[PDB]
């Protein structure tokens, strides 16, 4: 009531408000309860965990139109991971749209939408779902701030307490070639047994999680603490003026409805996003913010 | 789609208990948090802003975690003391964790005279403190911030050696501080004074980055020297703060805020000569023109005409409330047509009935 | 002023007419 | 069931129908007007009623001063309201209320209090069994055949568009808009002034209506319209009056319906009733669009103008997206449609049980048709 | 009266059938319109083949 | 309350000259400027994208002077000629300026096979255009870009010889020119292909500004060789129907024709006692 | 008399409008055929 | 009196705030009949600044 059909745009930016319209139209949680006869309760639910992340991150600008691609597992006894199908804009993406498919690329569910998937896209989600069996959640995501600490040849650098809460980083050269299997490889080895955040060189920032919440928070530190390093490595201009934090003495020093690590800032935007009128369905830690009235 | 909470909501809660300074700091507090999301320094969960009540029994104000700074009401906060124990439980029915309060618990046990201490994690402002030189008064918000204080910070306070570092390197009289690779704090006597500080080193902060960036060095900044530049009394930051009162208030926000100098708003008017002065200072009657008065008979009953003579009432009003009142309401329309017909057909049939005759004849019969 | 208040006020009925 | 039909009874604001359910045709139409006389009146034997309801009531309109109980949608006098439900259950019908179920209708967004009111009424004095309140503009895609499509209802009370999605009327989506039969009424004698004829009484409201009936149509263009009736006299028709005078309507005939498509003629700053609902249409979400705009239903009295079928196709395809599916489902008994899907949905089976005892209002109130009735 | 009738069972006749050649219409254009994208394809792909 | 304007008025002018696919081309630019007024890139007008309509018939279709990107429609759309004379107006009561398409004008008379033209004025083309060795390609989104070719601009080009310069140093076979001092130049053979070069140089622009304030010096950057850099979709038409689509969905009456059908549409359910639709 | 010869009128648009739509059927049924063709000799070559 | 803000960007809330105040309170209220209070040429500098 009393709403425009579409909000008045800022001065800079409307892709923030207009997202903001479409998504007063159209329900990310697609599903209302028709006939699913391969759906779970636990498909569904990261169905729709999948869909908000997507629209989450179309909110912030974390998004170069459809070039970039989020993935997750269902987590079945086979394969069968969840994609956005090649062509929707990240606004566009419901619970419903999302498409299965196969390790290899192979469209096991075609979805609610005509689009097929893009099949090069997937080859570097499919490297890191082989590299680990681990990982359930791959993000990848470009951010200008992102890109120019990955142009530059020292990197991430620890100044930041943020970057420290990153740990350490797996860092992949651009080749760009795409040599397939030999590529694979030589993702499986800069990646290492163990490591949180991906930065691909020149083109990337990939953060891989065991769960949409992991992947998230690892992804949301990665972007701050570049866009932390940026203005200062700027002004500083050389070591004899950037005062760096030591990793090891500031993490010595530092260290069921409970929360896990990084579940907070995802039940939080979750709140918001609902409370915008996406209607996501997420299961809340706790339903209400407050107390009811007595 | 109406995003939008009243910030006061003491009229909801009706329970706890509470000062008689509490509902002003209260909502002093959540308006804070909410200028903090709405000018967009600060966003998510954490424990920025930090509140005294009384000087003589601590019992500070924290945000409750988990609580974005667009949800901040005034009943959801947390009541602690000096040591970090919750002595009060706040509306909000969310898991407490007060680690982050002990900073501003030893900045508290440093300083008595301060009572809102204020935390920025802002992009600038950590650049800023990352930074190996120290702030430099290359802007005219710097040099109206003042003196300020650098100390390293290892990322906890749990210790008590560094407690009792903190202690001297703040100072005995020193409104900003800055901890080395997390950003700034600003200390306030009143809550007004902190936020004019933190706004004009949060300006001051961007203006140095983007100089320092795009200069290239120091030696092009020409930076001046802070030396050379050295109702009742308003006090540093009461107009700012009650203007943004004013406007939240006009946004439909519930503040708690009192004005020391209230708004008045009158159109007035311009007197014009050409203008005009404003100069200013059913029922049915049947008239009678006559009136009747009743005299005794010189019984039977008599009515006098009362000429205009013997100065009578001139003109008599008689008042119809309803329309018909002259014809019964309950009638059937076939009996007149009948009793018509009736008297009209003993012509056609000639009659030899005569009129009705008076008894005095009947009796003599 | 009210002379040439009416003056224009006239002005902008020819404006809005044709 | 067998026994007892349940009473149809549609309440619109200017004329009230009455019929028994499973039956095609309603047995009692005529309009919902109080008159009360104006004059004294003089012969003694001839028989004279206080207030005069309905078909009587028109049939006098010189001597009386004639009310509308029902304005813009909203009850404003009750016990009117009590004359006319005892005028259509005793007069019209001749049969008694406390032997049958009857059915009401109503606006689609009306007050709590009223709702209350009307069941308040029904079960304290006519002592009904049975009672159930439904939404006027669901009932019209009931007699259509259909479950999802945009209804659009147009009376002498208020003009209302609303979507509805297998028999759910979506509230957010329900737009209202105030341009009746009554304003077009209004706006006829406004403009029948510019030729010279005047009325004044609210007796001559009933031939200006009357005019408005038998004598408009709706242009396709009306910019060529204009020309066309400025150029030829060929646009002109004479109407005859109860008096015997014989008017010349002429170029005011497209010139009546024009304020339903642009309401700044009369005064009000609201958008026409192409952009209502394409606005309504356009608050909905995408998923239920295709099968809206391929799937409109006009119903109400003031959509029997001529011409307004291949008019609103053209201006709700000029707002529609490219290479889309329009298409407008109009009725020939548009303005009868209401009863017709009341009847309908008081003859099923699974339909009883919405009927509402008199041990439940009696226990809970009248505040029960809220909770019982959705 | 009875002129009214026959009228009336013609016009319902006719729209029916109004209504099928309507749809026959959206078959062939959406032909047409498949044909000449993939014409327009084969144009802008400028493959000898 | 709104500043949604449809973006369609061919139907509600039914007037003017039109070629036989014009009526196209204006609906694409002008969701071309509609693109470019929501990223927020331009506000002001200053001919930023012109268009061909035809090959023999010239007649390029421009924006009216006055009139902000957000307010720009279909039917607004000026047809002009190459020296600048009116060819045809629409409906847009406004004063005629063709100084602005004196820039795109050498620019048709070198090169044919470019119909569409986007000149930027953002401020990081713009400080790109003041960096003296020019684009350098240390990230992917500039090597998506392709080679460059650099002018000297002085501001004008009425001149009969500044023409000569500017097709010379234009070479025959390169779709961006940069320049010297004001933004960009991006030249497509159709409106697709250029809107994603304008916003693939946009997006590289972005990231070396912040690249250069960062490293502060280019042996602080790595930068990958171009040697080593070195059914079917056009470079456009991909990502042009997804924007077209959303803001279709948005309610913009967008006049693009779509080549392949978004949804499948399952049959719905049927009943005989329908009353016949549509109005015939 | 008014509505009889309102349907009447009504019957003969509805007549000749369906007569001309199904002419323009046949006719773009023609059209589709000498696209088709047309796009069979331009896939030979 | 429900004003409605205006939702706003995670950057943006200055912008919907003062499109939301722009919306509520307008900024030429001398029309009625204060208009002829003020100059002619006084007013509309007023509305200018
Ligand atoms: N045959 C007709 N031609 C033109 N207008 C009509 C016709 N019949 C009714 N109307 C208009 O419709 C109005 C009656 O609407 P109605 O259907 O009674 O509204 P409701 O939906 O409230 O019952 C009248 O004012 C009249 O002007």
């Amino acid at each position: 009531t009393n709403v425009p059909n579409v909000y008045p745009a800022a001065p800079q930016g409307g892709m923030a408000a207009l997202n903001m319209s479409l998504g007063m139209v159209t329900p990310v949680n697609d599903l209302r309860g028709s006939d699913s006869i391969a759906y779970d309760k636990g498909e569904k639910l990261l169905r729709c965990k999948l869909a908000a992340l997507y629209r989450l991150a179309d909110l912030f600008g974390w998004s170069h139109l459809i070039y970039n691609h989020i993935t997750t597992r269902v987590s079945s006894e086979q394969e069968h991971f969840l994609i956005v199908p090649f062509g929707l804009l990240y606004s566009e993406v419901t619970a419903s749209s999302l498409v299965k498919i196969n390790l290899q690329g192979d469209v096991v569910d075609r979805g609610s939408t005509n689009l097929g998937v893009n099949q090069a896209g997937f080859t570097l989600h499919s490297a890191v779902y082989a590299a680990r069996p681990d990982v359930k959640c791959v993000v990848h995501i470009h951010t200008p701030a992102g890109a120019a600490v990955s142009a530059m040849k020292c990197g991430l650098l620890p100044i930041s307490p943020e970057a420290l809460s990153l740990g350490e980083v797996a860092y992949h050269d651009y080749h760009g070639i795409l040599v397939d299997e030999e590529e694979k490889v030589l993702i499986q080895k800069n990646l290492g047994p163990k490591s949180k955040v991906l930065i691909l060189r020149n083109h990337g920032l990939v953060s891989v999680g065991e769960s949409v919440e992991e992947a998230f928070y690892y992804i949301h530190n990665l972007v701050v603490a570049c866009e932390i390093q940026v203005r200062t490595l700027a002004s500083a201009g050389g070591p004899d003026n950037l005062v760096l934090l030591d990793p090891g003495k500031y993490k010595a020093k530092s260290r069921p409805p409970a929360w896990q690590i990084g579940e907070q800032e995802f039940e939080a935007l979750m709140r918001m996003l609902d409370n915008l009128g996406y209607r996501t369905g997420y299961p809340y830690r706790y339903p209400a913010l407050r107390e009811k009235s007595k | 789609f109406s995003m939008m909470t009243p910030i006061n909501d003491l009229h909801t809660a009706d329970s706890l208990n509470l000062a008689k300074g509490e509902r002003l700091m209260r909502c002093k507090i959540s308006s804070v948090y909410r200028l903090l999301d709405l000018y967009g320094w600060a966003q998510l969960s954490d424990t920025y802003v930090t509140l005294r009540v009384s000087k003589e029994q601590d019992h500070f104000l924290i945000s409750p975690k988990g609580v974005s700074c667009s949800e901040v009401t005034a009943s959801s906060l947390i009541k602690v003391n000096i040591l970090g124990e919750v002595v009060e439980k706040g509306s909000s029915c969310f898991p407490v964790d007060t680690t982050g309060f002990c900073l501003h618990s030893a900045i508290y046990a440093a300083r008595p005279d301060v009572r809102c201490i204020i935390h920025l994690h802002t992009p600038a402002t950590a650049a800023v403190s990352a930074m190996k030189w120290g702030l430099l008064p290359v802007s005219h918000n710097a040099l109206l911030v003042g003196d300020m204080a650098y100390f390293d910070f290892n990322g906890e306070m749990e210790q008590e050696a560094d407690r009792i570092n903190l202690q001297k390197c703040l100072g005995p009289t020193c409104k900003i501080l800055v901890l080395r690779n997390h950003g700034v704090v600003a200390l306030g006597d009143t809550v007004e004074e902190a936020f004019y500080k933190v706004f004009h080193l949060q300006a001051a902060c961007e203006i140095q980055v983007s100089a320092l960036s795009s200069a290239g060095g120091v030696e092009n900044l020409i930076l001046l020297e802070q030396e050379k530049h050295r109702m009742q009394k308003s006090r540093l930051g009461e107009h700012e703060f009650e203007a943004l009162m004013r406007m939240l208030d006009n946004l439909g926000y519930r503040t708690g805020y009192p004005y020391r100098y209230p708004l008045v708003q009158e159109k007035t008017k311009h007197k014009s000569e050409v203008e005009i002065p404003a100069t200013v200072t059913k029922t049915r009657w049947l008239n009678t023109p006559n009136t009747y008065l009743r005299v005794n008979v010189a019984p039977k009953t008599t009515w006098m005409k009362a000429d205009e003579v013997e100065k009578s009432s001139s003109g008599m009003p008689i008042r119809i409330e309803n329309p018909n009142q002259f014809v019964p309401l309950y009638t059937d329309p076939q009996e007149v047509l009948d009793m018509r017909n009736k008297i009209r057909e003993q012509n056609r049939q000639d009659v030899k009935s005569a009129g009705p005759q008076s008894q005095l004849l009947a009796s003599v019969i | 002023s009210f002379r040439e208040e009416l003056e224009g006020l006239i002005q902008e009925q020819m404006k809005k007419g044709n | 069931d067998d026994d007892i039909a349940a009473l149809v009874v549609d309440n619109g604001s200017g004329m009230c129908k009455a019929g028994f359910a499973g039956d095609d045709a309603p047995r009692a139409v005529f309009p919902s007007i109080v008159g009360r006389p104006r004059h004294q009146g003089v012969m003694v034997g001839m028989g004279q009623k206080d207030s005069y309801v309905g078909d009587e009531a028109q049939s006098k309109r010189g001597i009386l001063t004639l009310k509308y109980p029902i304005e813009h949608g909203i009850v404003t006098n009750w016990d009117d309201m009590e004359k006319i439900w005892h005028h259509t259950f005793y007069n019209e019908l001749r049969v008694a209320p406390e032997e049958h179920p009857v059915l009401l209708t109503e606006a689609p967004l009306n007050p709590k209090a009223n709702r209350e009111k009307m069941t308040q009424i029904m079960f304290e004095t006519f002592n009904t069994p049975a009672m159930y309140v439904a939404i006027q503009a669901v009932l019209s895609l009931y007699a259509s055949g259909r479950t999802t499509g945009i209804v659009m209802d147009s009376g002498d009370g208020v003009t209302h568009t609303v979507p509805i999605y297998e028999g759910y009327a979506l509230p957010h989506a329900i737009l209202r808009l105030d341009l009746a039969g009554r304003d077009l009424t209004d706006y006829l004698m406004k403009i029948l002034t510019e030729r010279g004829y005047s009325f004044t009484t609210t007796a001559e409201r009933e031939i200006v209506r009357d005019i408005k009936e038998k004598l408009c149509y709706v242009a396709l263009d009306f910019e060529q319209e204009m020309a066309t009736a400025a150029s030829s006299s060929s646009l002109e028709k004479s109407y005859e009056l109860p008096d015997g005078q014989v008017i010349t309507i002429g170029n005011e005939r497209f010139r009546c319906p024009e304020a339903l498509f642009q309401p700044s003629f009369l005064g009000m700053e609201s958008c026409g009733i192409h952009e209502t609902t394409f606005n309504s249409i356009m608050k909905c979400d995408v998923d239920i669009r295709k099968d809206l705009y391929a799937n409109t239903v006009l119903s109400g009295g003031t959509t029997m103008y001529p011409g307004i079928a291949d008019r609103m196709q053209k201006e709700i395809t000029a707002l529609a997206p490219s290479t889309m599916k329009i298409k407008i489902i109009a009725p020939p008994e548009r303005k009868y449609s209401v009863w017709i899907g009341g009847s309908i949905l008081a003859s099923l089976s699974t339909f009883q049980q919405m009927w509402i005892s008199k041990q439940e209002y009696d226990e809970s109130g009248p505040s029960i048709v809220h909770r019982k009735c959705f | 009266e009875t002129r009214a009738e026959f009228a009336e069972r013609s016009v319902a006749k006719l729209e029916k059938t109004i209504d099928d050649l309507e749809d026959k219409l959206k078959c062939t254009k959406e032909e047409h319109l498949c044909t000449q994208r993939m014409l327009d394809q084969t144009l802008l792909d400028l493959n000898e083949m």
